RNA sequence: UGACGGAGCCAGCGAGUCUAACCUUGGCCGAGAGGUCUUGGUAAAAACUCCGUCGGGG
């Protein structure tokens, strides 16, 4: 019943029932690249360009559940696993892809 | 006549009157269903009798409570007290003593404060 | 007597605040219409 | 590019792709990936995604246009005596 | 593989540097004197998004908004948005009265 | 690392403060003395 | 030149009373 | 001639005297041949002007006091884009009593310039607002219809709100002015601001006001003076009386 | 260890025909004392709970 859209300093959650924005994350200091929902939904990751990822649980823009600082280059791709639910994959312009365990 | 039994509950300075009648099977803390006693961190501290004894024992009867005095935490403790005591009193007046005694045993297994509020007297030295 | 014989042969005001009749304002058509 | 499957469709599995020209296409992985359908939006469409397979609700198709446009195309989905009488 | 998008750093306005990393209403309230409601009113009169940061509000919109803010009389913005020796003498008197009462 | 220097060792407002403190002292003192006189 | 003499007449009638 | 000559004199005396500069309003006091039989309540009774506007909502900040719930009232008023820029603040009576007392109360008194509330709350208003407001007629709470809908005996009322009607009320009010009945011959009304307009406007306003007050029609509202009117004096907040229409 | 707007809800003491301010402009009346009206500025249940928003000071 939901889907997420990335943009310039705006992550917007839309509801599959009324096609209007239902939630907004905007604590982003620079261009947030990508958003990924956990294979069980409670948690999304969002890779920004400053060089970090914000990982925090859906529907709660008030909680920055965790901020992980990988290599300083911007991170274009972030995703959750699909067979494990505590393994989250990211990569950054450093051309090295890093698997973190949350 | 309507089978009818009343009990009481007292935390710090909070009164809780509880009528218990044989009827349609509901539970009302002062004109609004027990699912909406407001604290919301304690609503289960209110339910505790309901759950701990299982429902049908309540499906048979109607419980009305009204509460006053004290504040939030005291009123929640007072309601749980009055509900539990009222349940055991009704089941020892109009229903069987085996239910009485085993209910009392279940409660005193869990936590006796559902039955005898402590009048927590001051102390010398 | 015409009205009375026919019958025989057949603004704003609140009830609870009299103070309203003085209190009200003069609705004015131009005063709604204009977007000043 | 995104792949969906095992959802209510005469096509068993579907693959949708976005090709910078308004053109988003639907292929299937059973006919050796042949073109099956397509749309065209104006700008270069950079992202595309479909509602997943257990939507059980009004299904949606989200396209993101580098022209700064989000676009979505969707498919929608007496008296008791008398009765005892 | 050529895409092409539609910025600049903090831009000054009314002898006041307007931050480059804040939202529209935030920057408008940060401008010396203005508040949240007046910021919303100005943003609405200019017809620009309020949660777009300083990356947005392209030069034409910025100039029109600046003119509107500089000319509230020409913009009809709501007016709710605008804006010792005695001690010494007493001490001397105290000195006099106290001297009288404590000496005589 | 950036460095700095430490600190160590309005006449109108200064004299205002000193005279007001003087006045308060005197008012307390005259209270107490009159009070002792009365008792 | 009106305020001063109207005041004056005021006090005049007061003192007259 | 006496009128505008005295007007010029009082002006020049204002710009010369320090405090007379500081007080900023023109007041006219009518002494009547007979007293008024209308005991003083604080119902703000307003008088219309046929020619010239005086104050604008665009120029003045304003406070509105609703009924208690106030949810739909406030959100509708702030949303319908006809008042969102118009009412500076909106508050319910209970929330007001929860928020302001004493110091903060007189802080409000200094801040706002014109307030109004629902005509079903006006009579309750005084004690939550204070005698401190209840002096003179500068920040005397007004009374506006809010629904354009009426009540019937034994019939529940339904509550609504419409920006067109309420904005009409506010604009009418700031266009014209008001007064308060007394029980003696002496009634005072603010008339015009010291620089917003001119002497001819002053005289037009005065003539229209006196005609409205002496008018036989609109007795519930305008036909209130008893007996032959005596005279009209002019002043500012601290000046002295100046005579007009002696007989 | 927060701020702000609306919400949500619960106390116990106390019940003497006695509980409560002053300065200011001017009107009328009054023989006066004074009276009435105007008149301008300065003295005096919380926390808690659920939703929303923001993200060093003269």
């Amino acid at each position: 019943h939901d889907f997420a859209v990335t943009s310039s300093t705006r992550v917007q959650i839309f509801s599959s029932r009324t096609r209007q924005v239902i939630k907004t994350f905007s604590r982003f200091k620079d261009v947030v690249y990508s958003a990924s929902f956990r294979s069980d939904g409670k948690l999304l990751c969002a890779g920004d360009a400053t060089g970090l990822v914000s990982v925090y649980d859906s529907y709660n823009p008030r909680t920055i559940l965790l901020s992980i600082n990988a290599s300083t280059h911007p991170t274009h791709v972030t995703k959750f696993h699909t067979q494990d639910n505590k393994i989250l994959a990211t990569a950054s312009d450093d051309r090295v892809t890093r698997l973190w365990d949350i | 006549a309507v089978p009818s039994v009343q009990t009481f509950g007292k935390k710090k300075s909070a009164t809780a009157v509880a009528h218990v009648k044989a009827g349609k099977g509901l539970i009302k803390v002062n004109g609004s269903p027990i699912t909406l006693v407001e604290p919301e961190i304690l609503r289960f501290k209110v339910y505790e009798p309901l759950l701990l004894v299982g429902l049908d024992k309540f499906s048979n009867i109607d419980i009305r409570v009204r509460v006053t005095g004290g504040g939030h935490v005291s009123q929640v403790y007072a309601i749980r007290q009055a509900i539990a005591k009222g349940l055991v009193a009704y089941h020892q007046k109009y229903v069987d003593e085996q239910s009485k005694n085993e209910l009392k045993k279940a409660f005193t297994s869990y936590d006796r404060t559902l039955l005898i509020a402590d009048s927590r007297r001051p102390e010398p030295k | 007597l015409e009205d009375i014989q026919q019958s025989i042969l057949k603004f704003v005001k609140d009830h609870r605040y009299p103070g309203l009749t003085p209190g009200l304002a003069p609705v004015g058509l131009s005063d709604e219409e204009d977007s000043s | 590019l995104d792949y969906v499957e095992n959802f209510d469709s005469p096509m068993q599995s579907a693959l949708i792709a976005s090709s910078l020209d308004g053109h988003v296409k639907v292929f299937d992985p059973l006919d050796n990936f042949q073109v099956k359908f397509g749309w065209k939006f104006s700008g270069p469409v950079l992202s595309c995604a479909v509602s997943p397979s257990t939507a059980q609700g009004n299904r949606h198709l989200v396209a993101g246009l580098s022209s700064g446009l989000l676009a979505i195309r969707t498919k929608k989905k007496k008296s008791n005596n008398f009765q005892r009488m | 593989s050529l895409v092409v998008q539609e910025f600049q750093h903090i831009l000054r306005l009314l002898n006041t540097n307007v931050d480059g990393n804040i939202k529209i209403v935030y920057a408008l309230t940060t401008i010396k004197g203005v508040g949240r409601r007046y910021s919303n009113l100005v943003c609405k009169k200019a017809d620009v998004d309020l949660h777009k940061r300083a990356g947005e509000l392209t030069q034409e919109e910025l100039e029109r908004i600046v003119q509107i803010m500089q000319n509230p009389t020409h913009y009809k913005i709501p007016a709710w948005f605008l804006n010792h020796t005695l001690a010494n003498n007493v001490e001397s008197k105290l000195r006099d009265d106290l001297e009288r009462l404590k000496k005589i | 690392i950036p460095t700095h220097a430490p600190k160590y060792e309005d006449r109108t407002r200064s004299e205002i403060n000193k005279m007001k403190a003087q006045l308060k002292k005197e008012r307390k003192f005259t209270m107490k003395e009159i009070r002792k006189d009365a008792k | 030149d009106y305020y001063q003499q109207v005041q004056r007449g005021k006090q005049d009638k007061k003192i007259s009373r | 001639g006496l009128a505008e000559k005295a007007l010029k004199a009082l002006i020049l005396q204002c710009e010369e005297n320090p405090s007379l500069k500081n007080d900023k309003d023109i007041h006219i006091i009518i002494n009547t041949g007979k007293k008024m039989g209308i005991n003083r309540d604080n119902i703000p009774r307003i008088i219309p002007l046929t020619k010239y506007k005086l104050f604008k909502p665009r120029d003045l900040n304003i406070l509105l006091i609703t009924k208690d719930p106030s949810a739909l009232y406030r959100e509708t008023l702030t949303k319908d884009e006809h008042t969102s820029e118009l009412f500076k603040e909106i508050i319910s009576v209970k929330n007001l009593r929860r928020r302001f007392k004493g110091s903060k109360l007189t802080q409000l008194y200094k801040d706002f310039d014109l307030v109004v509330a629902d005509y079903r709350v006006h009579h309750l208003l005084p004690e939550v607002l204070g005698s401190r407001f209840y002096h003179g007629s500068k920040k005397l709470p007004y009374m506006i219809r809010m629904s354009k809908e009426v009540k019937l005996k034994r019939q529940q009322m339904v509550e609504k709100c419409d920006p067109i009607y309420v904005r009409a009320q506010l604009r009418s009010i700031c266009k014209n002015t008001s007064y308060i009945p007394n029980n003696d011959n002496c009634l005072s009304v603010r008339v015009g601001y010291i620089q917003k307009h001119s002497i001819p406007e002053i005289l037009q306003n005065i003539q229209d006001t006196i005609n409205f007050l002496t008018d036989k029609s609109k007795r519930p509202q305008g036909g209130v003076i008893k007996g032959g009117i005596i005279s009209i004096f002019v002043k500012t907040s601290n000046s002295t009386s100046l005579p007009i229409y002696q007989f």
